[PDB]
């Protein structure tokens, strides 16, 4: 399973950090609203990291 | 917060906003140059922001104070949650007046019913997004131990503590972490996690700062 394809996931902490998912579906990193704790592998500090990362999923 | 009311400009003297760029998490003024937030608030450059209702907006009242240090407790386990506590030393000392204030931390732990006094600029709808301008409060009780641990089997530890209204309707959410939970004048309460927000028999769990406050004190006095 590509962790690159897994929806964004917040997480059950309450901050509001924005961090950066790879959209499949639009093929694009977006941005998203992060609790602070417990992330998942499809969330990255940057854009750069992101398509570094996930680019061409 | 969700469910809650207007405070109303500056009525939480000790109610801080982390900043890093944008509003991330919420604090506790606790002295002229330490803050309380949770652990899971550490993040790069903070920059601390007292004085402040409207968070988009420059009032006049307002101190923006970089982070100097930032104290991660050395037990926070990213995992479960435990130790989710943090202190944040200020750059500069933050001017004290009735604006900016700070909060005193508790003698003693507070007992299950106890109503407290919960802030900050988090997601105020349980489902959908919406981020007010101004502060944000809600009055809710401090819950039993036992229904906390039913409401969240094997996640509750001796340093967790929920509170709420089973119900639903009613909780803090997504950027009021590190914020407070103040019950009869005392900091007894960080915001910090739960499954959701204002979910029906899902309150929010807070750590208990009161198993913390010498740990807190020696701390703030060795840096
Ligand atoms: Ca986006
Ligand atoms: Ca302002
Ligand atoms: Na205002």
């Amino acid at each position: 399973p590509d962790f690159c394809l897994e929806p964004p996931y917040t997480g059950p902490c309450k901050a509001r950090i924005i961090r950066y998912f790879y959209n499949a579906k639009a093929g694009l990193c977006q941005t998203f609203v992060y609790g602070g704790c417990r992330a998942k592998r499809n969330n990255f500090k940057s854009a750069e990291d992101c398509m570094r990362t996930c680019g061409g999923a | 917060i969700v469910g809650g009311y207007t405070c109303g400009a500056n009525t939480v003297p000790y109610q801080v906003s982390l900043n890093s760029g944008y509003h991330f998490c919420g604090g506790s003024l606790i002295n002229s140059q330490w803050v309380v937030s949770a652990a899971h608030c550490y993040k790069s450059g903070i920059q601390v922001r007292l004085g402040e209702d409207n968070i988009n907006v420059v009032e006049g009242n307002e101190q923006f104070i970089s982070a100097s240090k930032s104290i991660v407790h050395p037990s926070y386990n990213s995992n479960t949650l435990n130790n989710d506590i943090m202190l944040i030393k200020l750059k500069s000392a933050a001017s004290l007046x009735s604006r900016v204030a700070s909060i005193s931390l508790p003698t003693s732990c507070a007992s299950a019913g106890t109503q407290c006094l919960i802030s900050g600029w988090g997601n105020t709808k349980s489902s959908g997004t919406s981020y007010p301008d101004v502060l944000k409060c809600l009055k809710a009780p401090i819950l039993s131990d036992s229904s906390c641990k039913s409401a969240y089997p094997g996640q509750i530890t001796s340093n967790m503590f929920c509170a709420g209204y089973l119900e639903g309707g009613k909780d803090s959410c997504q950027g009021d972490s590190g914020g407070p939970v103040v019950c009869s004048g005392k900091l007894q309460g960080i915001v910090s996690w739960g499954s959701g927000c204002a979910q029906k028999n899902k309150p929010g769990v807070y750590t208990k700062v009161c198993n913390y406050v010498s740990w807190i004190k020696q701390t703030i006095a060795s840096n």
